[PDB]
């Protein structure tokens, strides 16, 4: 019986950052949610409208898996009705989101001494995000009186910021990845279901 | 890592003055470098920003032209030169570290306020006559 | 505002008893899920145990066994004893409170992190 490669998908070599969050669609294969569970890695498991339980009696015509890295202290953005940098500008989840949410700690890899700079987070926006939206333009933001044409000055600010993830820093600033898992149901056959 | 203020005094209009702020336990290879103000009945405020090499320094028009930032040669202590202050420019100011950003191959030094990962605990400064 | 200090270990022999100890002020303690992490070195923290609101108690394969976990009632302090200690388990240990009330088995959320201590198992 062919598995879904939930492998390919936690075990990534790198991870995007989370303004350009990767989203990989699995479909057409069968899920062990249980591997997932009986885990010690994942510091962080949590399920919206569903119950861990009832995921292997249910059955979903599409699962997608959003991955990227963010603060530790900035995981309690990654759920309906929160705000912040995070959930404001870079990632949003909707109102009726229906999945898990999956993050571990993942400082052996993610810091450097000295300090790691190529994960970003976007920090101006004009306006709030729309859920399941990826904005990638990276344009002089103004945010002061003065017209800003493309040099940056004291009021106009480049509108990414490296997090500078260090392996001295304490665990509630060291790099977490996360995984968000969402489960939709078409008007399709649904041939994601449980192994039993 | 910790911020420490110093230098904050009562001068009179037009004098002079030297903050100084101390950087311990930074063991970035890029941070940046900003001084804010916070003035009573009013918003905290960005007055000046700088590179850990100090070549780039940036400063809010109200301010520009009569303040200076500088870095010693020989220690991790930060300077904002004060010249010719007017009685408007009474706030505590505030010592601010924050991480550079690197993206294709070019490095930006800016003081964002909601970017800012660590605080001094600041001095007042008041100008009368 | 809640804060969670670690006391406890230290060098001890392989076979030897150690009782960690966490106390947290600054929220009712009596219902939200606590825990012990640990972070041998070269590696990322891993979920040693914890015991839920209900007294529901979860182990590692690791550990499991070895370790007992413990919620003291009309008291803020939950405590950890680990036995026979082998040198595998040097590393530092983390206590941490769940953000969300009445969780049940596979829901874990531990936002808050503990200033844990370096435990020592040599000979």
């Amino acid at each position: 019986t062919n598995l879904c490669p939930f492998g390919e998908v936690f075990n990534a070599t790198r991870f995007a950052s989370v303004y350009a969050w990767n989203r990989k669609r699995i479909s057409n294969c069968v899920a062990d949610y249980s591997v997932l569970y009986n885990s010690a890695s994942f510091s962080t498991f949590k399920c919206y409208g569903v119950s861990p339980t009832k995921l292997n009696d249910l059955c979903f015509t599409n699962v997608y898996a959003d991955s990227f890295v963010i603060r530790g202290d900035e995981v309690r953005q990654i759920a309906p009705g929160q705000t912040g940098k995070i959930a404001d500008y870079n990632y949003k989840l909707p109102d009726d989101f229906t999945g898990c949410v999956i993050a571990w700690n993942s400082n052996n890899l993610d810091s450097k001494v000295g300090g790691n700079y190529n994960y970003l987070y976007r920090l101006f926006r004009k306006s709030n995000l729309k859920p399941f939206e990826r904005d990638i333009s990276t344009e002089i933001y103004q945010a002061g009186s003065t017209p800003c044409n493309g040099v940056e000055g004291f009021n106009c600010y480049f509108p990414l910021q490296s997090y500078g993830f260090q392996p001295t820093n304490g665990v509630g600033y060291q790099p977490y990845r996360v995984v968000v898992l969402s489960f939709e149901l078409l008007h399709a056959p649904a041939t994601v279901c449980g192994p039993k | 890592v910790q911020l420490q203020e110093s230098g904050g005094g009562l001068v009179q209009p037009g004098g002079s003055l030297r903050l100084s702020c101390a950087v311990s336990g930074f063991t970035l290879d890029y941070y940046a470098i900003g001084w804010f103000r916070q003035a009573p009945g009013k918003e905290r405020e960005g007055v000046s920003c700088i590179s850990s090499s100090g070549g780039n320094t940036k400063y809010a028009d109200s301010v520009k032209g009569r303040f200076t930032a500088s870095r010693d040669n020989a220690k991790n202590t930060f300077y904002l030169q004060m010249n010719s202050l007017k009685p408007e420019d009474t706030a505590v100011y505030y010592c601010a570290a924050i991480a550079a950003t690197y993206y294709s191959g070019s490095y930006y030094f800016q003081c964002p306020h909601d970017g800012m990962d660590y605080w001094g605990k600041g001095t007042q400064v008041t100008v009368s006559s | 505002q809640v804060q969670l200090q670690e006391s406890g270990g230290g060098l001890v022999q392989p076979g030897g008893s150690l009782r960690l100890s966490c106390a947290a002020s600054g929220f009712t303690f009596r219902r939200y899920l606590m825990g012990w992490a640990r972070q041998v070195p070269g590696k990322g923290l891993e979920w040693v145990s914890g015991i839920y609101s209900d007294g529901s108690t979860y182990y590692a394969d690791s550990v499991k066994g070895r370790f007992t976990i413990s919620r003291d009632n009309a008291k803020n302090t939950v405590y950890l004893q680990m036995n026979s200690l082998k040198p595998e388990d040097t590393a530092v240990y983390y206590c941490a409170k769940d953000r969300m009330d009445g969780s049940t088995w596979p829901e874990r959320d531990f936002g808050s992190w503990g200033q844990g201590t370096q435990v020592t198992v040599s000979s």
